[PDB]
């Protein structure tokens, strides 16, 4: 499974050459941009082009798994390990091993979990939570976020060793509203998977293409997506016109 | 292979049919072929086998207090669906943490022999036990019936998870309608809730039509899908399950805790590996 | 002297806990009791939905530090103070146990001239709904005649005799089609709670099935205050008698509970 | 509602003679005994034959309360103090002022209120929670525990020092299984309770009060009080023939 970079704008033109530039190295990644521009989707494209496309491919939201789960999520645990801990488990680090582990949103990782991934990019070796075994993996590391992390550098949130070992190669992705140009292709894109997945069909006219362009897009790519997702439930089969986009879309 | 559905039956006000709904669409299902799993989530206060007239040897609570492991529990029901009983107020099962709840979806990892067939019947309310398998299961489907209340709670789960997860689709059934058109206008009062105030994909599943023969079938510790096949409403569950049945199919894992994420990679060595 | 403290549970879902709630509130009220209304559904509040009100404030803003409880009281109907919980705000879906403790203690600033307080409890028996029925000083279970009702409430009765010592509980048949079939189901639920537990339980009587009551839900309005000569309302006024007299507390037993600085005399 | 422990057995009369050792002193009092053995009844008759007999009589059950809780409960705590603290409030101890403070299952109180406990003992002072502006407090500790203070000292579960300031004249709780011949009195007693508190009303017949002598009473007296209650829901002012006691307390051939 790999999604397509579509578009025609020169920021998505870059990002497509560099999924080429980066692709005979297994340099950490780090992919900055706001919320919902297609992180994962860059992630995803870059792994495909890279030596380990074969391999698995394993994402990990730092920003939606508990602070108190997510060392467990990611290096495995032992049965005694923690209360809740009723079975022996491998996680996300040795589920991606050969493949591409996907840190997302990077910027909610705890200190200590920090300190932690620190030590498996350096040393490429882990312990499962409730153990002392050491553990080899063979995982390249993809991180994105959309906050600051120099300034949390400054703040003491993030760690500065950890953000230089992330940054080898960085990517920036721009917002939806400085590439609306891309926003027609966007669409089909989205309404072909949408019909190859059986989800539902949907057409925009050209006036209805305009009003999107107009808009803010606070919640980027996905954002678009979810409308997307919407009108075709809401209207099946049918063209979307300006009235059947009506507020914080409505721009005529 | 193939990656498993996962389907949270939830609703939040109590006593809309979520349990009832979960038993007989599992039953259903596997009428059709499939491998299914029911898992009972309501974990201090089991129903699953009480509408069943079970008596599990095992339950939740021997897989918690370390005496046996959860493929242990694993109960042959009605249609050869495999239930996975809780427990009814032992104290180990009452208040389960957070880390206790995410342990157990990360244990269900150990099983890779169902399709299309993790059926969770989530408790009442809008508490962590509940979230956390609506957010790991794949599909949420949401039950409702006509009354101010259940939708209200509804709508309050809907924009809970919205809010604070992100979710934008969620499934709606319909329950103890009086008449199809009843859950179809149901199903509308709700949309125009949640069109006025949230961005939201809401579908309509249909309906389960109100029964004498689901109280029958309630009284009698049987599923209404086996104890009365030809009454309205085991025809409806038949045709829900035929809905459901053609669901897409999850693709990839998203980044967060849910059920049976190794196979979502698809993988052969990660789908291995655990 | 003592504030009477009514927990309104029973475990399972939908088998009338905020109705019962609600309209026995409301029948203490026409009796001449002077009652408050806590809707301890904390993040999912239906007695304000029962009742058709729409509180500009609720526990959320109390909790999160924006106003006292006194700030937030409604005058409902026969007087019926009624505290309003909330219905999907993340600061209510989980309280802390030391929340939950702040907030039965704060209640001791309205204690005034009140007789009576009820509680109504969320479904399940987890930490929220146990330490609002151990904080009350009766248990009123509301029991429906299906398997899995019964069920709940025995589990119910187990947990809080097995972990806290409870022993008397007050059990209220609803939905009845009959008044045989109410004292039938206390029969089935005494038949378990004999063979496996020392409890006692009262049987207080029956709520019965009536139309009136899914009228006035739909409504919007209590049932005893919109059709109060239905069947289910008399039955309300006649439970309200039995609860009525109930022993009043005298001591403060020795953990988190209501009102205790009342109990100390 | 002050009755001298009711019995003619050997065990109760030892009982009120530990009693009587402490009951002319304001000293802090320590009961010790098997879960159930009576011992708020003891620490109450105690409080009325006190000079503190028209103050408060607060208790507080340090098993019955979360180890996180306990500090609040007993001390009180300001309104800003910490994220649940809504209110301001006094504690156990501030509405124990001028009385006697009843801490029950003292063998489950977390050693840093062990440490406060001691505190109070010693310098009659405490701070609210999210206050330290020092109060002063009045108070009688009576302490009960059914575990072995010295097996916990042990293990380091309860502290040397504390142990040494409570444990002077302890009251030594009998269980019923070594007053079998008071069992007839008690459950006079029980009912005389009972119909004091406007609780209920029954009356045993020889044959049912037979077989209660029979039964044999782990749960000690606590459980004889509860079977009371139970009766007086199951037959309200009834007469309680051995048909009337539940299957498991009737005793007719054993
Ligand atoms: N006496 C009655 N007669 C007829 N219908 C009744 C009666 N009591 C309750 N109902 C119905 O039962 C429904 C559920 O009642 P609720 O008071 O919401 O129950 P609940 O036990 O509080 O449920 P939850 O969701 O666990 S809080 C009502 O909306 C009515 O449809
Ligand atoms: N389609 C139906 N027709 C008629 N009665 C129904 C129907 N579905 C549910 N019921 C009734 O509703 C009752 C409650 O069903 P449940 O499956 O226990 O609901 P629930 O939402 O799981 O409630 P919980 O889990 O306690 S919150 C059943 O015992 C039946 O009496
Ligand atoms: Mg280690
Ligand atoms: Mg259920
Ligand atoms: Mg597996
Ligand atoms: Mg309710």
């Amino acid at each position: 499974l790999f999604r397509s970079l579509v578009g025609t704008s020169r920021a998505i033109q870059q990002v497509r050459q560099m999924m080429q530039q980066v692709a005979d190295t297994d340099a950490s990644v780090l992919i900055l941009g706001e919320s919902g521009t297609g992180k994962e989707v860059v992630a995803r494209n870059l792994h495909y082009h890279s030596k380990r496309r074969e391999g698995p491919f394993v994402p990990v939201n730092c920003g939606a798994i508990p602070a108190e789960l997510l060392e467990s999520e990611l290096f495995g645990h032992e049965k005694g390990a923690f209360t809740g801990a009723i079975t022996s488990r491998a996680g996300r680090f040795e589920l991606a091993n050969g493949g591409t582990l996907f840190l997302d949103e990077i910027g909610d990782m705890p200190l200590p979990m920090q300190v932690k991934l620190l030590r498996v990019l350096q040393e490429r070796t882990f312990e499962r939570v409730g153990s002392n075994k050491t553990q080899n993996v063979d995982v390249r590391i993809i991180a994105a976020t959309h906050k600051n992390l120099e300034k949390m550098i400054e703040d003491g949130t993030f760690r500065e060793d950890l953000y230089y070992r992330l940054n080898v190669f960085p990517i920036e992705m721009a917002p939806l509203r400085e590439r609306v140009e891309d926003i027609a292709l966007l669409l089909n894109e989205l309404i072909s998977r949408m019909e190859h997945e059986k989800r539902g069909s949907i057409r925009f006219n050209s006036a209805a293409i305009m009003s999107l362009c107009r808009h803010d897009w606070p919640g980027n790519v996905r954002e678009l997506a979810n409308l997307v997702e919407r009108l075709a439930i809401m209207h099946p089969y049918g063209v979307i016109g300006v009235g059947e986009l009506p507020k914080k879309f409505r721009h005529v | 292979m193939h990656p498993v559905q996962v389907i949270a039956v939830t609703g939040g006000k109590g006593g809309v049919g979520k349990t009832n709904v979960s038993v007989n669409l599992a039953l259903a299902l596997a009428d059709l072929g499939r491998r299914v799993m029911l898992l009972d989530a309501d974990l201090g206060l089991a129903n699953v086998d009480v509408l069943l007239g079970l008596t599990p040897k095992r339950t939740l609570a021997d897989v918690i207090e370390g005496r046996c492991e959860l493929r242990d529990v694993l109960l042959l029901g009605p249609g050869g669906v495999r239930i996975v009983p809780a427990a009814s107020g032992t104290q180990s099962m009452v208040h389960l943490s957070p880390m206790q709840h995410a342990g157990l979806i990360q244990a269900f990892s150990d099983i890779s022999d169902n399709l299309d067939v993790l059926v969770v019947d989530t408790a009442a309310g809008i508490g962590d036990s509940v979230v956390s398998f609506v957010r790991a299961a794949q599909e949420v489907l949401l039950v409702v019936c006509d009354e101010p209340t259940s939708i209200t709670d509804a709508y309050a789960l809907i924009k809970l998870l919205n809010r604070d997860h992100g979710m934008t689709r969620f499934r709606v059934l319909a329950n103890m309608a009086h008449s199809p058109q009843e859950g179809r206008n149901l199903f509308a009062k709700l949309t125009k809730v949640t069109d006025r105030f949230l961005d939201v994909a809401l579908q309509y599943v249909g309906v389960i039509p109100y029964d004498e023969s689901v109280r029958k079938a309630v009284q009698k510790q049987r599923a209404v899908y086996e104890a009365f096949p030809r009454s309205k409403a085991s025809l409806a569950f038949k045709a829900v399950a035929q809905k459901v049945d053609s669901w897409p199919l999850p693709a990839n894992p998203r980044g967060h805790l849910e059920f049976f994420v190794e196979r979502l990679v698809q993988h052969p060595a990660t789908g291995s590996a655990v």
